[PDB]
């Protein structure tokens, strides 16, 4: 319970001070299972949307990183219809001084700038690429379905 | 035991917050949300009109109206004990 000790010290930071861009607690009593919500940042087509995200803390943490994955549709380069996402800082960038708050923080910051060379979806990378203003126009819309 | 009190602060688009404010668990959130709409701060590029324009998350769920804030607790959901951030959001429809 390295783990535990440092999950709960990351709430209580989180909770005394929370990022203003999102919200995370326990689900219920499992303390390794979270469940979270993104803003939509208003630097993004994503502006306005509510997004929601699960999250489950390994046995190890925090050598290794935490497993995140949408639950709310999003139209994203970096995100798939299951809601997988491809971030950095999940992978090889995983640094044990990171905090979950630090996760959630860079997960809005690819809401306003996708890396299509990355992908995990391929079509909407395409599209990006290729057509931006369209991709902005798609979510907005999704973004209106299915966050609001 | 049905009637205690928990002091709520609200977290803004901004990154300004409103309040401390107490409340009971019998609150409901929807009491909270005009609490909001009222005491919101001048000067925003957003301003809620109303109740059904702000949606209020805390510990990571959609705080649903009809609900009470005791309702809307968590076993985790206030570690240190002290006061609880809120966030809102402010969704034109």
């Amino acid at each position: 319970t390295m783990a535990s000790k440092r999950i709960l010290k990351e709430l209580k930071d989180l909770q005394k001070d929370p990022p203003t861009s999102c919200s995370a607690g326990p689900v219920a009593e499992d303390m390794f299972h979270w469940q979270a919500t993104i803003m939509g940042p208003a630097e993004s087509p994503y502006s306005g949307g509510v997004f929601l995200v699960t999250i489950h803390f390994p046995p190890d943490y925090p050598f290794k990183p935490p497993k995140v994955a949408f639950r709310t549709k999003v139209f994203h380069p970096n995100i798939n219809s299951n809601g997988s996402i491809c971030l950095d800082i999940l992978k090889e960038q995983w640094s044990p001084a990171l905090t979950i708050s630090k996760v959630l923080l860079s997960i809005c910051s690819l809401l306003t700038d996708p890396n299509p060379d990355d992908p995990l979806v391929p079509e909407i990378a395409h599209m990006y690429k290729t057509d931006r203003a369209k991709y902005e126009a798609t979510a907005r819309n999704w973004t209106q379905k299915y966050a609001m | 035991p049905e009637e205690e009190s928990i002091d709520i602060k609200f977290r803004l688009y901004d990154g300004s917050d409103i309040g401390p404010f107490r409340y009971s668990a019998a609150s409901t959130v929807d009491f909270l949300k005009q609490r909001v709409v009222s005491d919101w701060p001048k000067g925003k590029t957003v301003v809620p009109k109303g109740i059904n324009e702000v949606k209020l998350i805390s510990s990571g769920k959609i705080l649903e109206n009809n609900k009470t804030v005791g309702q809307c607790k968590t076993p985790f959901g206030d570690i240190a004990g002290g006061v609880i951030v809120m966030h809102v959001v402010v969704q034109p429809s």
